[PDB]
C-alpha cells in the first residue's frame, strides 16, 4: 500500500465448514423429489453395476 | 424432463468483436440458443478479468 | 585473465534438435472432454463429436498410417517423419577397428 | 477379471499401459440440410449407461 | 494406465464383474511416469519433459 | 474435543480438490458433456486459464 | 462428372470467433457446405501461421 508499495501476488481461497459436500444422483442436479429419476432408471435397468 | 443426448449445462461465449476508447470498452457476442434449448436470461452474466 | 587461465579448455554444447512432433501429435486436443472439439449443424447446435477420456486418437492415428503406407517416406505438409534411432547405436555391435 | 504382471524393477515410477481391445464404432446420419445425428457404441466397455 | 511404484516388481489389477460380449483381447506395454502427460486437463504443470 | 463425525461440527471441506466418478469402467457418471470439465467435479482450481 | 458452373476448388474460411489464452488457442469456423456439393472431411485442415 502507498507510494512505496512492494511488488505483489494474489492468493484466493474459501471456507465452508458446517456443510458436507453433496452430489445428487439426479438427471439434472435439482431436488425434484426424494426418489430421483436416475434412481428409478436403475430399477428398470435390472442389472448390477460397480 | 431431462435429455439423454450429449449437451452442455453451461456455455461460454467469446467476443466475436471488441472495441476500445480512452474511457470505455464494447464487446459483441453471438448468443446462440440451439433448436432444442431454451435460455432464461437471468442465468447469463459477463465474466470479466483484468 | 591469468597465466593458468590460458589452460582453460572447452567442449562443444550437446546437440538439441527442436521441432514439431510427428504428424503434429500433441498440437490439437483430443480425448480431453474439458476442451473437446465441435462439429454441429448450425441450426441444431448439438455437438456430433462426443469424445472419451479412455480413447487415444493420436496413437490410433500413428498405427493407422503404418497400415496405410510407408512411414520411412517423409512428407512436410503433415509434418510426417517417424521417430527412429540408429540401430548400431541401440545395439552397439562392436566389431573393433581395421587398424 | 483379475490380472497380474511380474516385471523388472525400474528405480523410477512407471505406468503399466493396458489396452482392452474392443469395438469402438460410430454411425452418422444426415437426414436434412445442415443436420448431423451421430450414434456411438464402444463394446464391451461401453461408455454410456 | 496403472501406476507401478518405483522398484515394484509386481502389479496386480482387476476390473469388477461386467459383460465381455465382442471383446477382442489385450495389448499392453510399460511407460515412464515423467514421459506421460495427463490428458484430463488443459495444462499439466508436472509434465516437466519434452 | 468435538467429534464432527458424530455431531455434525465439520470443517476441513476446503481440502477437497476434485472428484471423479466412474461406474463399471468407462462410464464416467457425471453425464454427457455436462460440466465445463465434463467427467470430473473439479471443486477448485490452482491454475485456471 | 464435372460442373460447368463457376465454382471454387478450394474454400478458405477465417474464424468467425477465436480465443487466444495462457496455454491454449480456440477458433470457430462456419463450414458452409454449399448446395449441389459434397465435402470429404479428409480435404479439410487448419492452416496455422505464427
Amino acid at each position: 500500500i502507498g507510494q512505496t508499495a512492494v511488488p505483489s501476488v494474489t492468493q484466493k481461497k474459501f471456507l465452508c465448514d458446517r456443510v458436507m459436500w453433496r452430489i445428487p444422483f439426479s438427471s439434472n442436479f435439482m431436488s425434484m423429489g426424494a426418489l430421483t429419476d436416475l434412481g428409478q432408471n436403475m430399477l428398470y435397468a435390472n442389472s448390477a453395476h460397480a | 424432463v431431462t435429455t439423454d443426448r450429449s449437451q452442455r449445462l453451461t456455455l461460454r461465449f467469446v467476443p466475436v468483436d471488441r472495441e476500445d476508447t480512452t474511457y470505455s470498452y464494447k464487446a459483441r457476442f453471438t448468443l446462440a440458443v440451439g433448436d432444442n434449448r431454451v435460455l432464461d436470461m437471468a442465468s447469463t452474466y459477463f465474466d470479466i478479468r483484468g | 585473465s591469468s597465466e593458468t587461465n590460458l589452460t582453460q579448455q572447452s567442449m562443444p554444447n550437446r546437440p538439441n534438435y527442436i521441432g514439431f512432433r510427428d504428424n503434429f501429435v500433441g498440437l490439437m486436443y483430443y480425448n480431453s472432454t474439458g476442451n473437446m472439439g465441435v462439429l454441429a449443424g448450425q441450426a441444431s447446435q448439438l455437438n456430433a463429436v462426443v469424445d472419451l477420456q479412455d480413447r487415444n486418437t493420436e496413437l490410433s492415428y500413428q498405427l493407422l498410417l503404418d497400415s496405410l503406407g510407408d512411414r520411412t517416406r517423409y512428407f512436410s505438409m503433415w509434418n510426417s517423419a517417424v521417430d527412429s534411432y540408429d540401430p548400431d547405436v541401440r545395439i552397439i555391435e562392436n566389431h573393433g577397428v581395421e587398424d | 477379471l483379475d490380472m497380474t504382471f511380474e516385471v523388472d524393477p525400474m528405480d523410477e515410477p512407471t505406468l503399466l499401459y493396458l489396452l482392452f481391445e474392443v469395438f469402438d464404432v460410430v454411425r452418422v446420419h444426415q437426414p436434412h440440410r445442415g443436420v448431423i445425428e451421430a450414434v456411438y457404441l464402444r463394446t464391451p466397455f461401453s461408455a454410456g449407461n | 494406465l496403472y501406476p507401478i511404484p518405483a522398484k515394484a516388481t509386481n502389479v496386480p489389477i482387476s476390473i469388477p464383474s461386467r459383460n465381455w460380449a465382442a471383446f477382442r483381447g489385450w495389448s499392453f506395454t510399460r511407460l515412464k511416469t515423467k514421459e506421460t502427460p495427463s490428458l484430463g486437463s488443459g495444462f499439466d504443470p508436472y509434465f516437466v519433459y519434452s | 474435543g468435538s467429534i464432527p463425525y458424530l455431531d455434525g461440527t465439520f470443517y476441513l471441506n476446503h481440502t477437497f480438490k476434485k472428484v471423479s466418478i466412474m461406474f463399471d469402467s468407462s462410464v464416467s457418471w457425471p453425464g454427457n458433456d455436462r460440466l465445463l470439465t465434463p467427467n470430473e467435479f473439479e471443486i477448485k482450481r490452482s491454475v485456471d486459464g
